[PDB]
């Protein structure tokens, strides 16, 4: 199916604290690959991924110059903003950067993305023409305005459609025994009486990949609503979430849960029987 | 890969 | 300025079994800022070999991190994580419901 290849990078200002945090991390689809630390050890992006470890010296010296680049720009990013939003030095602040690049099942390009946010919040964005930027506010206005004419789009979207797809095309190749697997949930339903006239019903799905999937309940074989969890991780690489669903004690039957992922060649269907 | 031509806001 | 208080699930990795070495995990999500202090506990008291993942966000920007620590889950054994963030007047205390 679809894949993609994104890069999340957190910087947090510390008042008071010298330098502040940052932290890139790689995915590839719902899988880690790469991660630097600015408190961590090495200061160098390291692997987080079997198949990445392959790569040489010359690809982890350029991730580390790269990401290190990158850290620099955002430590300068938050005096700016800052300045931009004419803010004290007390409190510390949030710039947050994700941007990489979805294929299809043909891993020709579908679509690119850089997105910028500051306090956890939209700042800055290209379209996804990658061609033009949508700024949230005036402040980002003055951003969009400089690197409209700096031309950093027409950059950024060669490498959206281009470099960044090079990379997942041969991230999924090297680890095609991982990325390109699929791990059908196993599920099972649990019953637990609330009240002597109520009773609720969890419908469980465990050790998937990847990570989407949909979980729904029916009473009477139509949509109905129910409790559902965020889909959480298990730690070995699978996913695990469940929804839950109250009914009127003595009638269970009439629900059915239905579960619906990629592993599964056809939709499930549980009941409590 | 990461990417590169990341200016400042 | 955007807070977003954590949404906290502990569970075990894998089915827990008495006896059976296993993973617990505490999963906190949604949060944002990114300051956050997580503690798994047993029986009331921190474990201190304890790993958590790399600081990550979701679409909405809210972050998230997975804490987890190897363990062998017993009959009287107590598990629970602790977390306190700048959304909570006080560290919130989610036991383990091995039950669910």
């Amino acid at each position: 199916g679809s894949h993609s290849m994104r890069y999340f990078f957190t910087s947090v200002s510390r008042p008071g604290r010298g330098e502040p945090r940052f932290i890139a991390v790689g995915y590839v689809d719902d899988t880690q690959f790469v991660r630097f630390d600015s408190d961590a050890a090495s200061q160098r992006m390291e692997p987080r991924a079997p198949w990445i470890e392959q790569e040489g010296p010359e690809y982890w010296d350029g991730e580390t110059r790269k990401v290190k680049a990158h850290s620099q720009t955002h430590r300068v990013d938050l005096g700016t903003l800052r300045g931009y939003y004419n803010q004290s030095e007390a409190g510390s602040h949030t710039v947050q950067r994700m941007y990489g690049c979805d294929v299809g099942s043909d891993w020709r390009f579908l679509r690119g993305y850089h997105q910028y946010a500051y306090d956890g919040k939209d700042y800055i964005a290209l379209k996804e023409d990658l061609r033009s930027w949508t700024a949230a506010d005036m402040a980002a206005q003055t951003t969009k305005h400089k690197w409209e004419a700096a031309h950093v789009a027409e950059q950024l979207r060669a490498y959206l459609e281009g470099t960044c797809v090079e990379w997942l095309r041969r991230y999924l190749e090297n680890g095609k025994e991982t990325l390109q697997r699929t791990d059908a949930p196993k599920t099972h339903m649990t019953h637990h009486a609330v009240s002597d006239h109520e009773a609720t019903l969890r419908c469980w799905a465990l050790s998937f990949y990847p990570a989407e999937i949909t979980l729904t309940w029916q009473r009477d074989g139509e949509d109905q609503t129910t409790e559902l969890v965020e889909t959480r991780p298990a730690g070995d690489g699978t996913f695990q979430k469940w929804a839950a669903v109250v009914v009127p004690s003595g009638q269970e039957q009439r629900y059915t849960c239905h579960v619906q992922h990629e592993g599964l060649p056809k939709p499930l269907t549980l009941r409590w029987e | 890969a990461l990417g590169i031509g990341i200016l400042t806001v | 300025m955007i807070q977003r208080t954590p949404k906290i699930q502990v569970y075990s990795r894998h089915p827990a079994e008495n006896g059976k070495s296993n993973f617990l995990n505490c999963y906190v999500s949604g949060f944002h800022p990114s300051d956050i202090e997580v503690d798994l506990l047993k029986n009331g008291e921190r474990i201190e070999k304890v790993e958590h993942s790399d600081l990550s966000f979701s679409k909405d920007w809210s972050f998230y991190l997975l804490y987890y620590t190897e363990f062998t889950p017993t009959e009287k054994d107590e598990y629970a994580c602790r977390v306190n963030h700048v959304t909570l007047s006080q560290p919130k205390i989610v036991k383990w419901d091995r039950d669910m």
